[PDB]
């Protein structure tokens, strides 16, 4: 067996590097690994840009097939302690979600994106023990499945029955990754993506937090849909630019007529663009209360003026900016939706309007023409810029500062 | 039956040293058997955590790790020394009070066990920790069968049948079918008698997070239910037994559990001037309004729920109104008294 | 199969107590067998009438009224076997038109008893089926439960909440509004299968259909007839569901 002689190196490979990667006379890895027993946090950060100048072999291998060195450095870290978990850092470019194709499947790959929903913690199988039911035999069962979400085939050698005393189980979430919608096109829609964690890497973002996740594009058998496991959740002369601009004293006339320069005159309606758009300071104070730092500007008037043309060049300048009307959206639309699941029978919550535009300006048209029931669940957002639904036996807070 | 083990057995010796050193839990054995008998209470007995421990170290760290093999050889050391102590023997009364299991509690510090539901990890799996949330829903009180009693026309023999299942002991048992044998060996036909059968009540809760800190199922048997109720603060402890991803995180709760100060109250009630420095104290941040406040010591106070003889009862509370201007020391004066009062509910 | 089988000497001996209710049988038996009256209510203001009597004589008798308090399920099958046992004589002469219900079993038994007489020269029923009569068992009064210490809850009207885990298979009584009345609907209890080959009726109690006959003249032959099942022959009696929330059966009268 040619691939028992190959692990051999593959791991001792990896021991040897903690024990000789320094940084400015410093030991990282080594300093980071013996302050985690203290911690009791089992778990190392290991940037993937540290084995590119190590060896040149090892990084190849490592973003090859994942499948097959993750679990080996698992084995690696325990040893040089005496299960810990991995945790990947990179640094390169970042590959858009519209961008996956069938080339980068079994691949290490980095994402970016907002958290849609979290759902519930759920049991992993990895140490499984059976026991026959005439002579009884016990045995014990090492699932090595690390590209798998559910029991795709559980191995049953059927008069056997798995003995969940004295069985090992790991911590799962499911997590719901969007592309950022500074990258999607007019006139379409921003898919999503199912992502799963593991260990410590349950109950760490929130729905609502744009964050880099690394992690590998797989798929699986439920025509199949594709899954990413998470593995690690996260210039000088342009600096000098904003600097320089900010000392020029009009500024604040130079900002005013380039928003929206189609429509002619109202000085003291765009004026109050540039203060929307930058926003005050969110104080946060000790004793438990969260002050409102953002500005709320209702426009009332005529029509003909360029209402809908102005909303627009907000969308446009703001990064983080969703367009919704009046009449177009309801309480599953402005707000966070309970949907089921037609496959796992599971309550999924959905992010909305004001909860995917977490941190930006909410352009809404026809604030007039709006619903009763829809007028509720905005006066609670513009005062303590949260969101409680309590629906469905679900009872989660979202954080709405839009 | 099962053979005992080397282990097996030298733990059912500990437990009863452990109930024999300590008398105040051998005299509430006596407390209960006597008070049921000349009725005729429950068969719990609440161990405090802080004697076991200063007891044996070894026998304190098994009962919060693999608590499986801890609490059987537990019951049956209680269920030893309760017949043994009961000195009246009973000639028409020995096969139906001689039949239920003794069973324990746990009450005291569990330093870090006591997590939340959100943080917790399969890291405890199989051990025994203290979860505490509000009730949120709660199942219909149905029985489960744990052993039947037959009986045979032809023969005139009894026979027993005992139905292990996943939430009955902490142990992995083989999941009997519940299928009443019809049948004899002998090919004689049995009958089962629902009135010696054994019977055991279950239902199961849903205990989610508390809001003022940011779902798991908690299956409550024997005495513990129709005790929580849809909106109260419980702590039940018991042990995270994962049965069926599919595995569903079901908990075996055991227990449920829903001078000084006196003498400076009587001092400052002495003045004539502790209705206008109480009233200054409920908002200090709200400028003036001195008549509004004083509206609201009275209202937290309550008046007398006068009762008269025929049933006819009397209210007592005082209803208060505001209206005026918005933002004038009404919205933020109503998160005060929620903050205040002992029990408020923000609608 | 040698593992937990214990032996519960249990004090209730159903040997002796079978003789006991004989004894306290021995006017409404008369008019069971006159087809005048379907429904046999055993009162258990009698049985504690009959217990006073029987105590000032030097007798010692078992506790009849705790025992059905406990398990009252198993002594509808106890009475009914004594009444069956000591039926006296129909008074009343029987027609051939009245009932035609018993004018067929009366010929089925007829031809089952020359079938039986002519095999034995040539070589030389359930119990349920025959039962047309629904006991039923009237808890104590107000008066009678005030002399009796022992265990008077059967005679305390309970509620539904009450209802605890050790009240299973005991004669309690419940108070209460009866909601959604259900309709009338004949439910089965012995279904008899008739061969086509053989002829042969197997009967079968219910507490799955036969298929393959079960006699002896279709096992000699190798010829497995196929069992109909006969709606005439299969004795059908009274169900209705009835909600106080706690379902109610009401069965027979």
């Amino acid at each position: 067996s040619p691939n028992d002689d190959d692990n051999t190196e593959i791991i001792k490979s990896f021991k040897n590097f903690i024990l000789e990667f320094r940084l400015d006379s410093q030991f990282i890895y080594r300093d980071q690994l013996r302050n985690n027993i203290l911690v009791k946090n089992y778990s190392l950060t290991v940037n993937m840009e540290h084995l590119i100048g190590y060896n040149e072999d090892i990084y190849k291998k490592l973003s090859d097939e994942p499948s097959d060195i993750i679990p080996l450095f698992e084995t690696a870290i325990t040893q040089v302690a005496k299960t810990f978990q991995l945790i990947l850092n990179s640094n390169a470019n970042q590959i858009p979600l519209r961008d996956l194709d069938s080339e980068h499947v079994s691949k290490i790959v980095r994402l970016s994106g907002i958290i849609i929903s979290t759902s519930v913690l759920s049991s992993r199988a990895t140490y499984l023990s059976i026991m026959c039911r005439n002579c009884r035999h016990t045995t014990s069962i090492t699932i090595n499945n690390f590209n798998s979400i559910t029991g795709n085939t559980v191995s049953l050698p059927d008069p056997y029955i798995i003995i969940h005393e004295s069985s090992k189980f790991i911590d799962q979430q499911f997590l719901k990754l969007q592309e950022i919608p500074e990258l999607v096109p007019v006139g379409e829609m921003p898919r999503n993506l199912t992502m799963t964690c593991d260990r410590y890497l349950t109950n760490k973002v929130i729905p609502g937090t744009r964050v880099t996740i690394v992690g590998i594009y797989s798929i699986y058998n439920s025509i199949r849909t594709p899954y990413i496991k998470i593995l690690g959740i996260q210039t000088e002369e342009e600096e000098e630019e904003f600097l320089q601009l900010s000392r020029n004293p009009k500024l604040y006339e130079i900002l005013t007529n380039s928003i929206a320069p189609s429509i002619f005159g109202n000085e003291d309606i765009k004026k109050a663009i540039v203060c929307l758009l930058m926003g005050g300071s969110k104080k946060i104070l000790p004793d438990g209360m969260r002050l409102r730092g953002d500005i709320n500007v209702l426009l009332l008037g005529d029509p003909g003026t360029a209402k809908s043309q102005l909303l627009k060049f907000v969308e446009k300048v703001s990064p983080i900016a969703v367009y919704t009307s009046g009449k177009g959206s309801s309480a599953a639309g402005l707000t966070a939706s309970v949907q089921r699941d037609p496959m796992t029978r599971e309550f999924y919550l959905e992010g909305g309007a004001m909860v995917l535009a977490d941190g930006g300006v909410v352009c809404i048209d026809e604030f007039d023409k709006m619903r009763d029931e829809d007028r509720v669940a905005i006066h609670e957002a513009m005062e303590q810029q949260t969101i409680s639904i309590a629906k469905a036996g679900i009872t989660t807070v979202l954080n709405s500062r839009t | 039956f099962f053979a005992p083990d080397a282990v097996f057995g030298d733990r059912v010796r500990r437990f009863q040293e452990f109930l024999d050193t300590f008398t105040s839990y051998r005299d509430s054995v006596r407390s209960i058997q006597v008070y049921n008998s000349n009725n005729a209470l429950p068969h719990r007995i609440i161990i405090s955590l802080d004697d076991l421990r200063e007891f044996d170290r070894s026998f304190w760290s098994g009962i919060l790790v693999e608590p499986a093999y801890f609490i059987p050889p537990a019951e049956k050391a209680l269920t030893d020394l309760a017949d043994s102590m009961d000195d009246v023997p009973h000639p028409n009364a020995s096969a139906v009070s001689s039949r239920h299991p003794w069973k324990l509690s746990f009450k005291g510090s569990f330093g870090a066990h006591a997590l939340s539901p959100r943080t917790l990890t399969a890291q405890h799996l199989n051990k025994l920790v203290s979860v505490e949330g509000i009730v949120t829903k709660t199942s219909l009180v149905r029985p489960k069968l744990i052993r039947s009693v037959h009986y045979a026309a032809k023969t005139g023999r009894f026979h027993y049948r005992d139905y292990t299942d996943a939430t009955t002991t902490l142990t992995t048992r083989i999941p009997t079918p519940a299928i009443y044998p019809t049948e004899d060996t002998e090919g004689n036909k049995l009958t089962t008698e629902y009135g010696y059968s054994t019977f055991i009540d279950h239902q199961r809760i849903t205990v989610q997070e508390m809001p003022e800190m940011a779902s798991i199922d908690v299956i409550l048997d024997d005495d513990l239910v129709d005790k929580t109720k849809p909106g109260d603060r419980v702590n039940v402890v018991g042990v995270f037994k994962s049965l069926g991803i599919g595995f569903k995180t079901l908990i075996l709760g055991n227990t449920v559990y829903p001078d000084f100060d006196i003498r400076n109250i009587n001092k400052l009630s002495k003045k004539k001037d502790i209705f206008d420095i109480l009233s200054q104290s409920l908002a200090p941040s709200i400028y003036g309004h001195d008549h509004i406040k004083k509206a609201i010591l009275l209202m937290l106070m309550g008046g007398v729920e006068k009762n008269l003889e025929n049933g006819s009862h009397l209210r007592g509370d005082i209803n208060i109104l505001m209206v005026g201007d918005p933002s004038t020391a009404k919205s933020q004066l109503l998160r005060f008294v929620l903050n205040t009062a002992s029990l408020a509910i923000a609608t | 199969m040698s593992a937990a089988l214990p032996s519960i000497q249990l004090p209730v001996d159903y040997n002796n107590l079978f003789n006991e209710i004989t004894d306290f049988l021995v006017a409404m038996l008369q008019k069971v067998a006159n087809r005048e009256l379907n429904s046999v209510i055993i009162d258990l203001d009698d049985i504690l009438q009959y217990q006073n009597e029987k105590f000032l004589q030097g007798t010692q008798a078992d506790d009849l009224v705790s025992a059905i308090q406990q398990n009252a399920n198993h002594f509808t099958e106890l009475f009914c076997r004594a009444i069956d046992n000591n039926m006296p004589l129909p008074t009343k002469e029987i027609d051939y038109k009245d009932d035609v219900l018993d004018v067929i079993l009366n010929q089925r038994r007829l031809r089952n008893e020359r079938m039986l007489s002519d095999r034995t020269n040539e070589i030389r029923f359930p119990p349920n089926l025959t039962r047309r009569y629904f006991l039923y068992f009237k808890p104590l009064s107000q008066n009678c439960a005030r002399r009796y210490r022992k265990k008077a809850i059967s005679s305390k009207p309970l509620s539904v909440r009450q209802i605890k885990g050790d009240f299973l298979g005991q004669l309690i009584t419940v108070r209460g509004i009866i909601t959604r009345v259900s309709d009338v609907k004949p439910a089965v209890e012995v279904i008899a299968y008739t061969c086509d080959q053989c002829g042969y009726e197997v009967f079968q109690e219910v507490n799955t259909p036969l298929s393959e006959c079960t006699s002896e003249e279709c096992s000699q032959n190798q010829t497995k007839g196929q069992l109909f099942m006969s709606t005439r022959a299969s004795k059908f009696s009274a169900f209705q569901e009835c909600k106080i929330s706690l379902n109610i059966h009401v069965n027979g009268t």
